[PDB]
Parts: structure tokens; C-alpha cells; sequence
């Protein structure tokens, strides 16, 4: 089974601003691990069009996913909720879902921060490519179950260390696998 | 299935006009998801990717995108979720010649229209 | 389920001249996602011994897989038909196939060219080895309907930056996913 | 199903010195394809603490997962048999499992060294991040079936090049899948 | 199913004596497989991953690890296996402030234990 | 199931002469795609990987591979699928010493044969 953001969403991404992204996000389930694939296109606001020289200080931003007890994206989320479902076709099913327990990042894999600090096999790195230009890397950071006010959690950070000049923040794919709760 | 009226069309209006694009659109019983209207424009440089121009999402209006555009593009309709997601786009620039497109989607449903723009 | 070109195929590949590489290609079907793995062995002709001492201009060759609207391959593809095909044990059922449409790219997730450019996600990018050795980085950049002349279209493009000087172009494995059409 | 290590296992691994470190692997069986997901975790000893001013020779190290004709787990394999099992929840069944071909690499894709030399794709490179610091990357070279005295292996290769000073030897987490033996 | 008497604990003592860390376990029907002692402490920098104090598996102790508790640390019981994964803390120093984790396993049982411990 | 006559095979001839490399094959009831015969050697330098000789797919001979072995390599039979995808090196040399490899494949059946050629 597949839990998605539909392959071609609308705005449904909030960084800076309401509505500034979108965030294509597949989640397949395979048995215990989750196969997933991510892309983020920026369409507004301060992270659409990068420019170091301009500012040289924008170097890394964040997108959080936060889940409660039955896997049901939270509100206060950067992505919104409206089309992130099961799918039907290449859209979703009508109804908004109710528990996607066995999508959600295994919190014995992935504890929430404690006493201890979470081990660095919490996190995936994968290097992207803005606009699909190989001289254009950037890192895509994810890790699991860093984050409060939430029972589960998946956040991606997008960072980059060469100085652009008028690029535009679209996003190769990138493929990960994470250790499913159930 | 979800379908919009002339999913392909020619415009042409001139110079100082107001432009109006049609995205007429018909539900199908499957469609009970919630209604998402998305409008993009293909930039004249054919190596910059398409741009959001104006939402309808969570019955509100979210038209901070496509600068050359701010201000100047609205939905018409005063019952945009009986079916009609059209725009209209004011005082028409020589730079406004380009490929619009209009996407409705009410999960499961889903349709896409594109307009061809010509301003003289 | 799987479709492959096997494990251990002869030459199957034509790039530069007939026959002069070998493509390994699985694709195993996980429901709206395909995992995919990919390797290449050229064999013969210019591709085969890079040496960019001699040639400094050759940096970059693309393989071209093409399909019809039932997911069959075409012949102008640069891969070859008569073992790309549905696995049986480590080679292939007997019987050329009918249908794959659920193996095909997603033309929702990855639109042909248009008036609009396609969007950065509709590529992956892999670095791999050549000769499986840590300073011989190559970049496989795999595209999703690109191409013109088919239904659906997977391309291969393999590039490097360093001046490589008589190193055989055989690389190391790349795994990636992909959005599937059903 | 799935063969793991669990997610938060005790020492599982002897490198340097008896039960030094924490490998861990899940494998997912998608058919011909097993997707599998690793980190390590070195606890004590030589690897632990990587300082390259005070010891500039240590850049490499290796961990073999060896199986025999069953695809079970050798006792001369530096990873130990005690907690690699089939999963129950977050642990294991409690029988030691006595089949697992299935989820070994497949010898037809990768066979063992020969009067040839074993191709490049019989590798998959990855880069993971040491305590999850985008400015600490290793390489994790993985090698199917180089090993001798046993059927099957799995060979994990720990690398770096940069000069390291008091590191600690942990990793982010990596993605790859192989072609299975059935 | 697997669990351990008071999951998590604060004990104080003071500086120079010996402090028992109590690790109590009560094994369930299902519990067959191999039992797995491991005990962790996590380092005052907070900066740094937890480390391995010691262990017991496959019927034998393991105590090469942190090296500030080295030969400090011992199992108490003379019957660990029937339910007793104790362990003590000789010479207390001001340093050894800080949360120790004793995970207890017998595949597919699972628990762990967390103890605060304070010196004075 | 698909198999070849003698799959590992030591041949010894003399310089100047003509080496026979068998290969003849055995096909199974199953054995219904499309016939496919690979031939590689092994590299004195054992730092580089296999190298293609010579091929039979499609009905159709390929032979621009291995450079030090063109011209002087030849299937032999007048049928060769009918069994017989044997091959000869003409003109041997001390350097044609090593390891050959007949791939024998007709989907789902597949085969390979190893040849030790000593040159004297
Ligand atoms: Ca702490
Ligand atoms: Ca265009
Ligand atoms: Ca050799």
C-alpha cells in the first residue's frame, strides 16, 4: 500500500510563508521497511529563488512531518493535510484517513531524544540536484523521530555549500528506506 | 470522470484588455475529496519550469505567486465550487503571451486544461 | 515481480556500435513504486577504454530504453528485446511479453516534454564506480519520459568530470526508485 | 518478510576485539530483490575513537556476513549469530531460523572470484555521515559474494579519506538492495 | 510480557561508596530465545552517543568498555539468568552523575530500565 | 536441463596450430526463447575483467570484440543450433594461454563451460 502526497500535488508546503512548496513524498510499504521517494519543489517565498551573493546567510532549511499515536499528520506539520492519503489512481481515496500506524518511523529503531542522544543512524543523507544540474548539488538531511509535540516524526532538511546565483530551489528524487513501527 | 470544458484552447485578446480564461469544470459522483484549484503558467524563458499563478485550496484564495502577474489575476466566478474555476487577467501585456494551465482536482478526481494566450 | 535483462546477459546494448554493452536492469514491482537496480559493462567500441589523455571529449554517452503503450520495447531502444523480459529462476520465461504497463514510468508523476519544462524530479541522480574503485566516481543520471517517439521512456545518461586514462567502463550498482503508471 | 539484526541491537560484531560494535542490517525480501538498510555502530577498541593525527594508517576496515548452503549464519563471521533471526516485533523469534536462501545474494548475479575477475556490479558504493555530520563522510563499500569458505557473502568496507581527529566511529544510515538467490 | 521492577529510578548515594543499580526482570511463556544483558550510560557531554558499560551474552560477561568504570563495575547476582541483571558501582567519584540504561532481552522479549543516579 | 558436453575441459596444442574449443550443447523440452551464444576470455592480467570474443544472437554472428583475437576466431559448425556452438583460434600464439568460457542460453535454460587452453 501506498500513502502519498499524489505524484503532482498542488502548493502544500508552508516554510516561510503559507503555501510557499510542494513536497512530493511516496510512502510504500514493504512489510517492515517503508520504501520511499522525495522531491521538493519551492514555488515562493524566500527559498524559491536562491541568490548567496545577494544573501550569503541562507544556506539550510527545514520541513517537518509530525504524527500522532494513529500515524494522522498534525496540523502545526509544514506539509499540509488535504492531499497526503492513501492513494486511488494517481489522486487519493475521498475519505481522509484514519490510521496509518504501519507507515510510521519505528520508535525503538528511532527513539524521541532522551538522555540519550540519538545515534546518527537515525538520519539518511542523500545529495540532490537543483534543477536537475549536476553542478548544482544540495543535501537532503532526514531524519526520524527528532521532534516534540508529536508521537512520530519525519524531518527533512535541505542544505547546500556552494554560493548560487539565481537558482531556482526544484529538486531531483531521492530514494530512502526507514524501519516501519508496525 | 472529472472533466473541464475545452481542455485545450486558443485566446486571443488585445493589448490593455482584460483576458478571460475559461476552466469550466463537471464532478463525478466518485469526486467527494476536497475541491484543490491550481492555475500555472509556462515562463517565456523555456528553460525556467512553470509557475504557480493563483489557488483555490480550503476554500481560500491564495494569490502570492508569479510576480509579473500580482494584482493583476482573479477568480470570476462568485460560486467558484459549483464548477467554475476561471480567471480573468487585466490590462494584457505583449509579455503575458504564453501557455496557462488550470488543474482541478476533488480527490479522486482530477482534470487539467491549458490556454494558449495570444495578446496583440 | 520482476523484469530484467538477467543477471549475467550477453552483450544487449548498442550505444555506439552493435552490441558493444551490457545493460543489467531489474525492476521489481512494490505495488505504485518500482525498486530498480543498474550497472553497466561496455564491451566494445569507444565507450569501452576511456581515455581522456587521447580523447579529452568524450565525457558523457546515453542508453535509451523506449515502450509502447502496452510497456513492450521498442526496437530503436538501445536495448535490445530478446532478454529483457519477465524472470523465470536466473533467465527468462520462453515467451517474449504482452504487457508491463505497471513496470512503465508514471506519466502523471513524470509528464512528457510540453510548453512546460520538465521539473527536476522526473530525474535521479547515482554516483557509481568504475572497476569498483573509490577514486573512479561516474554519474548516472536516469530520466523518466524524456524522450519522444514511444509511450514511456526510461534514459540512462552516464557522464565524469576527471580525466580518466585507459580505466574500463564497467561500474558498480545503483539502486533507485520510481513512481509506477498502475 | 524479514532477516535482522533488530533495530537496537546489544554488540553484535567483532572487528578489532571480541563484540566491539553494533552492525545494523535489515533485509526486507521484495522478491528478486532484497531491500536492505545498514549502519554501524563501533562501541570499542581500535575503530572506535578515530584519531588520523595520532594514528594517520587507520582509513579502512571490514565487516563479512558468511552463510552457508541454507543461507545461516557462519561462526567465523565477524557479525554473531545470536540476534540475526527473522523478526517478531522489534526482536526476534525465538528459534534460531535454518533457511534463509531466499535472502542470499544471488550467484549467477555475483559469483565468487573465479579464474575472472569479479565485475564492479558485484559492489554497491554508499556514503554515510559520521555522527550524522554533513562535513564527516565514509564510504560503505558492500561486496557480493567475494568471500571464500562459505556459500554465500555479504562484505561491508568501512573507508575514509579525510584526517579524522576524535571521531567517533558511528553512521548514518544507507539503502541498497541485491538480486536474491531464489 | 518481558518487564523490569521500577523502569526508572533514582538512587543516591555518596562519593566513595558502592552504589547498587538494581535490574530486577520477569520473563514471560514467549521469552525462549537467548538471554541478552546490556547496560549503557549516557556521557555527561551531551554531544555524545551512549556508551557501553557491560554486558552479558551467551552465558559469559563482557566488561572491556567505558573505560572510566573499568574494573568499577561488576554483576551482582550469583544467578543472573533467573532474573537479577544488577550491577554495581565501587569508589562512586562526583563523575559518575549522570543515566544508566540496563536493556534486558530474550528474544522476542524486550525491556529496558532507566536509573538517575546522584552522588554526594 | 540445458547442459554442455565436458563443462570444464584442459586442451593442449602447439604453437602455430589450431585449437578446437568444444561446445556443444543439450536443450530440454523448456528450453523455447530465443538462442543465445556468448564466448569470453579471461585476461592474463587478472586485474581486468572478462572480455567478449564472439557472439550468436539472432541468428547472427558478432565477432568485433577481443582485439587480439580478431580474424583467428571462428565457429565451427555448419548448424550450430543445432548443438554445436564450438569455436576455433587459428594461428595460436603463447599469449592465446588462459581460460575460455562458453555461454550457452535459450530462456529460461542457460549453461556455461570453462576451457583451460595450454599453447606449447
Ligand atoms: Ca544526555
Ligand atoms: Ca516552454
Ligand atoms: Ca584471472
Amino acid at each position: 500500500r501506498t500513502l502519498w502526497t499524489t505524484p503532482d500535488t498542488s502548493p502544500n508546503c508552508t516554510i516561510a510563508q503559507d503555501k510557499d512548496s510542494k513536497l512530493t513524498l511516496v510512502l510504500t510499504k514493504c512489510g517492515s521497511q517503508i520504501l520511499a521517494n522525495v522531491s521538493l519543489i519551492v514555488v515562493a517565498g524566500k527559498y524559491h529563488i536562491i541568490n548567496n551573493k545577494t544573501n550569503p546567510k541562507i544556506k539550510s532549511f527545514t520541513i517537518k512531518l509530525l504524527f500522532n499515536k494513529n500515524g494522522v499528520l498534525l496540523d502545526n506539520s509544514n506539509l499540509g493535510k488535504a492531499y497526503w492519503n492513501f492513494r486511488s489512481g494517481n489522486s487519493n481515496v475521498s475519505t481522509a484517513y484514519e490510521k496509518a500506524i504501519g507507515f510510521m518511523p519505528n520508535l525503538v529503531a528511532y527513539p524521541k531524544p532522551s538522555n540519550s542522544k540519538k545515534y546518527a543512524r537515525d538520519i539518511v543523507y542523500g545529495t540532490i540536484y537543483l534543477g536537475g544540474k549536476p553542478d548544482q548539488p544540495a543535501v537532503i538531511k532526514t531524519t526520524f523521530n527528532q521532534e516534540t509535540g508529536c508521537e512520530y516524526s519525519i524531518t527533512f532538511n535541505f542544505s547546500w555549500s556552494k554560493t548560487y546565483e539565481n537558482v531556482e530551489f526544484e529538486t531531483t528524487s531521492f530514494t530512502f528506506s526507514y524501519i516501519a513501527q508496525e | 470522470s472529472l472533466s473541464i470544458t475545452t481542455p485545450e484552447e486558443m485566446i486571443e485578446k488585445a493589448k490593455g484588455e482584460t483576458a478571460y480564461l475559461p476552466c469550466k469544470f463537471t464532478l463525478s459522483p466518485e469526486d467527494q475529496g476536497p475541491l484543490d484549484i491550481e492555475w500555472l503558467i509556462s515562463p517565456a524563458d523555456n528553460q525556467k519550469v512553470d509557475q504557480v499563478i493563483i489557488l483555490y485550496s480550503g476554500d481560500k484564495i491564495y494569490d502570492d505567486y508569479y510576480p509579473d502577474l500580482k494584482g493583476r489575476v482573479h477568480f470570476t466566478s462568485n460560486d467558484l465550487k459549483s464548477g467554475d474555476a476561471s480567471i480573468n487577467v487585466t490590462n494584457l501585456q505583449l509579455s503575458d503571451i504564453g501557455t496557462y494551465q488550470c488543474k482541478v482536482k476533488k480527490a479522486p478526481g482530477v482534470a487539467n486544461k491549458k490556454i494558449h494566450l495570444v495578446v496583440l
